[PDB]
């Protein structure tokens, strides 16, 4: 959907952008696997174990949230809520490490280094130097080019 | 023919500053009327035609003076 | 998921390792503190319009 | 306008927006519609500009074809802050520039 | 940094890549890069350069 | 990142992007690759002093809160250079045109 | 390279040389596809020891 | 929503007050696009003021920097809520959580020159989804000048206006709610008062045709300066004590 | 050395939204080439069906909402933009939707026409939580090839429109995910053989075989100045 | 609907028969790069042609030879015999020889006349031998094939040290040498975002490049002939 320039990365010093990108890739991969399980119309207990494994597997992040508080209802509602992507909350200073990102991204059937092999839409040649694709939270500011006429 | 640099026209008469006024006084007669261009147009404006006429080495101060005296004698 | 009756629809997977004791404030104590000090009346003669 | 990049248009060429270049050469459009005989009066040319039909874009393509322009930033600490180029119509409201300047 | 990185990746050498001993004329080294079997970062091959 | 070859001396000099930008020398310089990976080192303070235990980690690892709080001073020192001395540099060119 | 091209060939070949260098640099940097990942940034193995 | 957040988004969206915070909530009676009512819970209850609370959802009104404000409901029908739970979703808010922008699939590569140093290349599918389509609500502030001579009321029936422009206006110089103004269209009828020109020995035919200068010499209409397009939202004619503006308002 | 000819054979269907088309008799060079050609031609030129204009009687503009609906009219129009429909049409196709009561009104409650066919009856475009509230709209569906914005629609200016007709954009995009890859065909009649399988995700509007044959005719009709003398 | 856009520029900007450029006028977006890649992969990978693939070198048949006084490495002989445009008729394989000595560079006139082989220029040099009392004699062999072949994916070996045969020669079967496509930005009088397809191709010889584009069009139509709706 969007291609930006990595050449500004060693000057703008944005490694947090890179980790946000690689974590949003795993978040949308988990959300897309949830969407695939919804479109295949599986049972409640099969999606339930996947939601449990998606919300407990990690390091000591001390979040004691669990299921079996509500059962047989409101699971399809959260599935339709989180089918467009997983809302992973990463704190600033006591937040995520690289091992947590790797152990969470192995669940989404993605390569560990993030280098997902791409193709071309203009020439069709297989790209060397496999591009680390992902997801970034973009914004539109106040200034407009038609207002500056 | 999109002209990149007029330097080949500077090789004929080298000043880089006479060329503008010479091309202007050559192209006013083609812009107003009563004159025909010696070089056919390549779907462009009269500016590129003036640059190519200076580049081919056909128009200088002497030819403009002779044609000016001829147009003053004919009128 | 029983905190504010809206986290149950959307679980946020928190990565906070260090423990939290004090919760998140109202974030408008600075704007409302002088207003609730100026309007509310004090029978003791300090810190107010009285 | 806001300056963008254009990865084509060899060095003596740049981009220029459509709704800006339709307005920048308005007396040139009036003069060439007077010359070609397409507009009888000046109010007819002012109406043909407002209608935005195809022959107006043809006359505008005849205008921008081999005509120069100046691009000029507001800090000109030296002489190369203003440079002359050749406009080419770009869809939108922003200006595409040569990448190496 | 765009044309510079492109020409740096273009004129970069490697050891034991695919394609070796390119006896070519033209030189026309882009056609076998485009078709198959040749990377643009190959080793030292002897081509004819006028 | 190597090709399938082993037993050499240099053993297939890598093709990662940051070493290509550092060896190319266009915008990638060593003074920012050392701030990306390794140790950031000292910072810049307008008062003229510096701390006695600098930043040990990098932007690859997790920094402390005091390390970021002290590294903010380098941005505070380097940000004020832009707005200053513009009108003086304009006035110098003003007088040099006015004399010549 | 551009400096020696300007010194040798003059002014007319060096502008089309620079434009074609820009075109091939763009067209092969598009085919390059360099990315900046976590595997590209490296940590020295003795670094903490040095610290 | 932000797929990568810090947990601060819910706290900002519940503490800023731009969303409606439900107090003493419980069984929800009726929710539509403008109102939310809640039946009072049996835990806490005022004697005589059990009742229901009304939550009037603010529709598209003009803000300070020409932005729209809207409150989308969260609970549809039949769900118990807590005192502190959210019900409305304000600007840049997803279900009571702060959602400023939107995330997309990013490829980290140098392209054919369309990204030079920090430029952005986007896709056509983003345009196809009508994504971040900004909605700018501006103000049409009309004026009716009062002079020493002449009447004070600005009315309809302004001459030198074609019938194609008069068809989209109602009585007393106001357009219908839902009509599109594009550039030089008339949203309100500007009226110069009938003073300063009745004591003129000349220009009697001009006072017969286009009397007391109801329009200017050559100017645009008083809606927006030219180059825009869009429909009207809300008319806010407020009256004075004893002014007789019943036919317009 | 003579060529073989690729023909449509061994189609595979997973669901109503997925599609798998295989091309078995292929050679070396036309593996990735025809795959990229079919990917670029299935994403660009497709005569489809989409909602263009909705003439509603309840509200006059999209920013005002009817008393008795849960969501705003903007998200209702965005949901009507995502609505897919199957109709042949004779340049005048219009439909309506009228149902009152508490409950979601599906797409199966649309009045059935001899040419209009709803591809998905489980799709719901309404949110009503009020008693005895009625809706009334005149949904227009025309045919196009791609995303046509609303800028070039009102720029023609043939006739004036009444206040109440909301004009929305149209996607005409049933091609959300197209992938392809070359594999071993295992024909074993001669050497240098491979097969090309294409995984295409649709919405059931246009049949996959008909869409691929139409796109092949589009790619074949581009050969106009290439075949004859220049 | 169903009426798409077609090129209109039939004005050719031609060079001599070793280089050509063709242009296209108003084709719709998502068609310039598509047809450009299609014609490139046809005119770069799938072209039935013929070249030199087997040379019987007399004398020393090792990898390093002294060439009996020509003073030229055999890699340069195989390079000079690589880009040789030889016409080949319906006969798939033919074997000829050359016998020429004396003073002067070895031209293409040493090959005897045959009913299929036709050489349009004698300026193609092969060997710059030393002007002494020496003679050269080798057999030439061409065959019909498709595409390009690498130097790795070939036959097994030298047939267990059997130098009575000849070595394998890399050949350029297709008559193309270089091809490029340029997608420019043009406009219709209403729509402004379209393309111009400029094909620039270098033919090695004996083939009209626009006729090669026509043959590429017939190959592209032959692959999708049974997927047509109308006549």
């Amino acid at each position: 959907d969007i291609v930006l320039n990595p050449l500004g990365v060693p000057s703008r010093m944005n490694i947090g952008q890179i980790l946000e990108t690689h974590l949003g890739m795993a978040a949308k991969g988990i959300g897309d696997k949830i969407n695939a399980m919804l479109k295949q119309q599986q049972e409640v207990a099969k999606l339930r174990e996947f939601i449990q494994r998606a919300y407990d597997l990690g390091a000591d992040v001390r979040q004691k949230v669990d299921l079996s508080t509500f059962s047989d209802e409101e699971v399809m509602r959260l599935a339709e809520n989180l089918r467009k992507g997983m809302p992973i909350a990463t704190p600033v200073f006591d937040g995520a490490k690289e091992a947590e990102i790797k152990e969470l991204l192995k669940l989404g059937d993605l390569p560990t280094s993030g280098q997902i092999r791409l193709y071309d839409g203009r020439t069709g040649e297989q790209f060397e130097r496999p591009v680390t694709v992902g997801y970034m939270y973009m914004l539109k500011l106040n200034h407009l080019v038609d207002d500056k006429m | 023919m999109a002209r990149v640099t007029v330097q080949d026209a500077v090789e004929k008469i080298g000043n880089r500053f006479d060329l503008v006024l010479v091309a202007a006084r050559r192209a006013r007669q083609m812009q107003v009327g009563g004159k025909d261009p010696l070089v056919p147009e390549e779907n462009d404006k009269t500016t590129v035609i003036a640059l190519r006429e200076i580049e081919e080495g056909l128009i200088n101060n002497q030819i403009l003076d002779v044609r000016e005296r001829q147009e003053q004698q004919e009128q | 998921m029983v905190y504010s009756y809206t986290e149950k629809k959307r679980i946020r997977k928190d990565f906070g390792k260090r423990p939290q004791v004090l919760d998140v404030p109202y974030l408008l104590s600075i704007q409302l503190d002088s207003f609730q000090k100026f309007i509310e009346q004090d029978p003791e003669g300090q810190y107010g319009l009285e | 306008s806001v300056i963008t990049v254009g990865p084509y248009l060899r060095l003596h060429q740049c981009g220029l927006p459509k709704k800006m270049a339709l307005e920048l050469f308005k007396p040139f459009i009036y003069g060439k519609l007077e010359l070609r005989g397409l507009a009888t009066t000046i109010k007819a040319a002012k109406k043909m500009v407002e209608r935005e039909e195809a022959v107006v874009w043809d006359i505008l393509d005849e205008v921008i074809r081999e005509h120069p322009v100046l691009l000029n930033r507001a800090p000109t600490l030296h002489r190369l802050g203003i440079q002359a180029f050749e406009p080419v119509l770009i869809e939108g409201k922003a200006i595409q520039l040569h990448p190496l300047v | 940094q765009d044309v510079v990185l492109g020409l740096y990746y273009m004129t970069r050498d490697c050891v034991n890549a695919k394609g070796e001993g390119m006896v070519l004329t033209g030189p026309k080294e882009a056609e076998r890069l485009y078709r198959s079997g040749l990377a643009s970062l190959h080793a030292r091959v002897k081509v004819r350069i006028t | 990142t190597v090709i399938n070859r082993d037993g050499q001396e240099e053993k297939q000099v890598s093709f990662n992007s940051i070493y290509m930008m550092a060896d190319s020398g266009a915008r990638g310089s060593a003074a920012q690759i050392r701030q990306l990976a390794g140790m950031r080192g000292l910072m810049a303070k307008p008062d003229g002093s510096i701390i006695e235990t600098p930043i040990t980690a990098n932007f690859r690892e997790g920094l402390n809160v005091l390390q970021y709080f002290i590294s903010t001073h380098g941005a505070r020192k380097g940000l004020a250079d832009t707005a200053l001395k513009t009108a003086n540099s304009g006035y110098l060119t003003r007088r040099l045109v006015d004399v010549a | 390279m551009l400096n020696t091209c300007y010194r040798i060939l003059g002014l007319k070949p060096t502008v089309i040389f620079a434009d074609q260098i820009m075109y091939t640099g763009f067209a092969y940097a598009a085919r390059s596809g360099a990315s900046v990942g976590i595997d590209d940034m490296v940590i020295p193995e003795k670094k903490h020891e040095i610290i | 929503k932000p797929l990568v957040g810090t947990g601060m988004e819910r706290a900002v969206a519940v503490d800023s007050g731009v969303t409606a915070v439900a107090k003493r909530g419980g069984v929800v009676q009726y929710v539509d696009a403008s109102r939310i009512v809640i039946k009072v819970n049996e835990d806490e209850m005022y004697p005589g003021e059990a009742g229901i609370d009304i939550y009037n959802l603010t529709k598209y009104t003009r803000s300070n920097q020409n932005t729209c404000i809207n409150q989308m409901p969260c609970v549809s029908l039949g769900e118990p809520v807590e005192r502190g739970d959210v019900l409305a979703d304000g600007p840049s808010t997803d279900l009571g959580e702060l959602a400023l922008g939107q995330n997309m699939r990013v490829a980290f590569m140098p392209w054919n020159g369309y990204n030079f140093e920090d430029s952005i290349l986007v896709s056509e599918r983003v345009v196809q989804e009508d994504r971040f389509t900004t909605i700018h609500i501006q103000e049409l502030a009309c004026v009716s000048r009062d002079t020493k001579l002449g009447p004070e009321e600005i009315t309809a029936d302004i001459p030198n206006v074609g019938e194609a422009a008069l068809s989209k206006l109602d009585e007393s110089g106001i357009v219908y709610i839902g009509a599109e103004v594009t550039g030089g269209d008339i949203l309100v009828g500007k009226v110069t008062p009938k003073g300063e020109t009745q004591l003129t020995p000349e220009e009697k035919l001009l006072r017969a045709i286009f009397g007391e200068k109801a329009s200017d010499v050559k100017d645009s209409s008083l809606r927006v300066p030219n180059g825009v397009s869009g429909t009207v939202i809300d008319v806010q004619v407020f009256t004075r004590d004893g002014v007789e503006k019943d036919k317009r308002a | 050395t003579e060529f073989l000819k690729p023909r449509l054979v061994d189609i595979e269907q997973v669901s109503s939204t997925h599609a798998k088309v295989t091309l078995e008799p292929l050679e070396r060079g036309f593996g990735h080439t025809l795959g990229n050609a079919l990917r670029r031609i299935l994403l660009s030129s497709m005569p489809g069906c989409a909602v263009t204009e909705v003439e509603i009687d309840g509200v006059l503009h999209e920013y005002s909402t009817k008393e008795g609906v849960q969501e705003d009219i903007l998200e209702i129009l965005l949901n009507l933009k995502g609505l897919a429909v199957r109709v042949q049409g004779k340049d005048e196709v219009i439909l309506t939707l009228n149902k009152s009561g508490i409950g979601p009104v599906t797409a199966a409650d649309i009045t059935h026409d001899g040419d209009v066919e709803i591809v998905k009856p489980q799709h719901v475009i309404c949110h009503l939580t009020d008693e005895n509230a009625s809706i009334s709209m005149r949904i227009k569906v025309q045919r196009g090839r791609g995303y046509v914005p609303a800028s070039t629609r009102i720029h023609s200016e043939e006739d004036e429109r009444p206040i109440g007709r909301l004009l929305v954009d149209a996607c005409y995009s049933p091609v959300e995910r197209i992938a392809y890859n070359v594999e071993a065909a295992r024909v074993e009649q001669r050497t240098d053989l491979d097969k090309l399988v294409i995984e295409m995700e649709t919405n059931g509007t246009i049949d996959p075989e008909e869409a691929i044959r139409r796109a092949a005719t589009i790619l074949a009709e581009q050969l106009e100045a290439f075949v004859d003398l220049r």
